[PDB]
């Protein structure tokens, strides 16, 4: 039994962002809504074997927003060069038409944690049945994240993955049919 | 919550217990504290495991086991007060508090010479207080109508080696104590 | 420095706001307030690291207004009290955040009553060493007296040749009423030297009681029952 | 190009054997460089880099939280395990096996843990054999391509199969 | 449902 817990915390400026979330050999068990203040369960079924009250999260990341002031004047505001997402678009699981399936983007191996995520169907962005995780730990100090698309298979649509980051030139997109 | 044993307790000058919490979840670590007379909460320890011991008090914590126990040795006045544990659980920003000990040390009189002496008011022979003192530890004290009889309380004379205990009764000093 | 709460005791009539100041220790950012009530009993009111607020209860957002404004007291005002907000209120600082090692200050007793106007001081009385004491023991005791005061927040000390002396004194536990049936308070203290010293004409005993009262608003034909100290004295007869 | 300014903390408790080895590992990071250490290994703060130097200093001389750090490995790894260990680690979703020809191809996906073991029968092929590797699909679930050369058996083994699944 | 526990963030500076 080899296993690794991660209580995964930070905070970004200037987007005056934070988070809070645990891992658990690679896959997250819950993190903090912060602006509404609860635990949000990574699975549903979660939450009948655990509680975790969300206001030490909110205790944390003011901790990390002030630390980052600390850091910042420590270092001079000395600025340090973006890195970019590599973007990666799957089924979940084998694809027939007409047969429900979900769309899987990748965004792997980028950093700071801020990005904005774009579904495309023929084009058109979509925003009914998108799912999205939060910002996941990598070994390495760069981050992860899933985007969802719920989707019936056709041969008519096609779909694609826009990403969005400081360290991309102009915004990525990753395409995908049924062909 | 934190179950803390014992409610109260008396000891005799130069004898010893032991205080105990227990706990019902993993706690990040344990306090104890004192409150004096004044009521300010003195500071006697922390420790996140193990023992810790600070002059006659020594005191234990095991987070696995969920109890912390402190001891104390060669009781003196300064340690009456009542004594609190304190612990966060690893789980929250907060702490924890026990119901708390109340202790009381018992004052070793070795030559009692009880009596009761009135006394005149310094600026004016009008008022009059009545003064039982010199009496044993034994001894106690009860309460009628506008007569005031305050609770019994020992000092100390330094300087003498000499300490005595005495209540105060205010309204005949004959009768004023039965 | 050391955890620092002021004013020691406090006393208020329903609807007022009640103001309590705190200082933490040098170089400590977290700050905590705690209450705790007559049955000790401990609740966690908020917290702070500096300026910002960790965390706090639902009680404390509405009803409670608390700040650690920079280079300033850290302070916990409540907005409209009422006769349950009585307790002593206790701060408690720390290091560093992550740390549970806390130290907490000597605290805030607030009393809420229906009117302010029961609030008298005390009156101070100190009594002379009786002739058979010292003849029978060679020791002479001073009894102290402060009474009819109320609330029961008082501080008693002797002094002595300009000096403030705790050897050979002891003061009640606590404050009497003087009717059990709200009542008035009365507060004894003795403070005993051996009978050559009393008997020193040149060594002047004074018994000091700090009252704590109003500050503030008052509408009575008597003067203004506030913060004050009240004094009796004594002399060395030979 | 546009400058940022990330505070980012992992708070790492690692298991061996379960409780048998803990091992608490909490790494800072300031914008792309891990700055400090506290490894439980170490009982002490461990700059990584210059910028973390200050904060080592400081730390390691507060005696009280570097023993509370020292007990965290009890006091958080310990009892969380306890926790996970009820639904987390026993945690088994049978695989979805399916052969097709696009080079014929075993697609086994939605299963948890990881660790699989795909195998082609033509007596078993070692030969003509490339797979996406193990894909991660962010929902506690897993997916794998193994797809094998031709011009036939597909064996699949994992903890939530008592007996191996074929074709 | 049993409460999780995890590391308080140190104070910097
Ligand atoms: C791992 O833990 C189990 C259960 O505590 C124990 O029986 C076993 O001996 C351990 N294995 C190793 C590698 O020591
Ligand atoms: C993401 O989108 C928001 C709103 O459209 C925008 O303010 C922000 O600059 C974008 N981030 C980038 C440029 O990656």
């Amino acid at each position: 039994e080899e296993h690794t817990i991660i209580q995964a915390e930070f905070y970004l400026l200037p987007d005056k962002r934070g988070e809070f979330m645990f891992d658990f050999d690679g896959d997250e068990i819950f993190h903090v809504d912060i602006e509404k203040s609860e635990t949000i369960w990574r699975l549903e079924e979660f939450a009948k074997f655990a509680s975790f009250e969300a206001q030490g999260a909110l205790a944390n990341i003011a901790v990390d927003k002030a630390n980052l002031d600390v850091m910042k004047e420590r270092s001079n505001n000395t600025p340090d060069a973006n890195v970019a997402p590599e973007v990666t678009v799957l089924s979940r699981s084998p694809v027939n038409l007409g047969e429900p399936n979900i769309l899987i983007c990748f965004i792997d191996k980028f950093s700071p944690p801020v990005v904005n995520v774009t579904w495309l169907r023929n084009g058109r962005p979509v925003t009914e049945g998108v799912s999205e995780t939060v910002f996941l730990p990598r070994d390495d100090h760069l981050f992860r994240k899933f985007h969802y698309l719920t989707f019936l298979p056709s041969t008519d649509d096609f779909y694609d993955c826009e990403v969005d980051h400081w360290g991309l030139e102009e915004p990525l997109r990753k395409h995908w049919e049924f062909e | 919550q934190v179950e803390q044993s014992p409610s109260a307790l008396s000891l005799h000058e130069g004898t010893g217990s032991a205080l105990r919490c227990n706990f019902t979840t993993t706690m990040r670590a344990v306090q104890w504290f004192r409150k004096n007379s004044r009521g300010s909460l003195i500071n006697l320890f922390y420790l996140a495991s193990g023992t810790k011991e600070n002059g006659r008090l020594k005191s234990a914590f095991d987070s696995k086991e969920r109890y912390s126990t402190l001891h104390i040795r060669d009781a003196q006045l300064e340690d009456s007060g009542t004594y609190f544990c304190a612990a966060e659980p690893s789980s929250g920003q907060k702490l924890v508090f026990g119901q708390g000990t109340i202790l009381k040390v018992y004052l070793h009189i070795q030559n009692p010479d009880p009596a009761v002496y009135q006394l005149r008011d310094s600026k004016s022979s009008d008022k009059s207080v009545c003064l039982f003192t010199d009496f044993d530890s034994q001894t106690n004290v009860s309460q009628d109508s506008d007569v005031y009889i305050t609770d019994k309380c020992v000092l100390d004379m330094r300087s003498m080696d000499f300490k005595s205990n005495s209540a105060v009764a205010w309204s005949a000093c004959a009768n004023a104590f039965n | 420095m050391k955890v620092i709460q002021t004013p020691r005791y406090l006393v208020k009539g329903q609807g007022q706001k009640a103001k309590m100041r705190c200082i933490p220790e040098k170089g400590h950012p977290v700050v905590f307030w705690y209450q705790q009530n007559k049955n000790n009993e401990f609740k966690f009111l908020i917290n702070f690291q500096n300026q910002e607020v960790l965390q706090q209860i639902d009680m404390t957002e509405k009803r409670f207004s608390a700040e650690c404004p920079s280079n300033s007291p850290c302070s916990l005002e409540i907005q409209s009290s009422e006769a349950g907000d009585s307790a002593l209120y206790l701060c408690a600082s720390s290091l560093n955040n992550a740390n549970s090692d806390y130290t907490f200050g000597s605290g805030t007793r607030l009393l809420v009553i229906e009117d302010l106007k029961n609030v008298f001081p005390p009156e101070v009385a100190v009594f002379e060493p009786s002739e058979a004491e010292i003849s029978h023991t060679q020791k002479a005791t001073l009894v102290c007296l402060a009474t009819g005061f109320y609330p029961d927040h008082v501080e008693l000390s002797w002094w002595v040749n300009g000096k403030e002396v705790h050897s050979g004194v002891c003061t009640d536990p606590q404050p009497l009423k003087e009717q059990p049936a709200d009542s008035r308070y009365a507060l004894s203290s003795r403070l005993r030297v051996s009978a050559t010293f009393w008997q020193n004409p040149r060594n002047h005993f004074r018994c000091q009681v700090q009252f704590y009262g109003l500050s503030d608003e008052w509408t009575q034909d008597r003067a203004k029952p506030v913060t004050q100290i009240v004094s009796a004295e004594a002399w060395g007869r030979a | 190009s546009r400058p940022w300014f990330l505070e980012y903390c992992k708070s790492e408790c690692h298991f061996y054997n379960g409780t048998q080895r803990v091992r608490l590992l909490v790494r800072y990071f300031y914008n792309l460089e891990e700055n400090l250490r506290f490894d439980s290994d170490v009982g002490e703060f461990r700059a990584v880099t210059e910028l973390g130097r200050p904060d080592a200093e400081n730390w390691n001389s507060q005696p009280e939280f570097l023993e509370q750090k020292r007990a965290e490995v009890d006091t958080v790894c310990r009892h969380n395990y306890e926790i996970f260990d009820n639904f987390l680690v026993p945690r088994r979703v049978e695989p979805t096996v399916t052969v097709y020809p696009t080079l014929l191809v075993c697609s086994v996906s939605d299963f948890y843990p990881g660790n699989i073991e795909v195998r082609w029968f033509r007596k078993e092929e070692k030969t003509g054999i490339v797979s996406t590797g193990l894909v991660r699909n962010g929902d506690w679930t897993f997916q794998t391509l193994v797809m094998l050369e031709t011009v036939y058996t597909c064996q699949v083994e994992h903890p939530s199969l008592t007996d191996p699944v074929t074709v | 449902a049993d409460l999780i526990a995890y590391l308080k963030q140190a104070t910097k500076g």
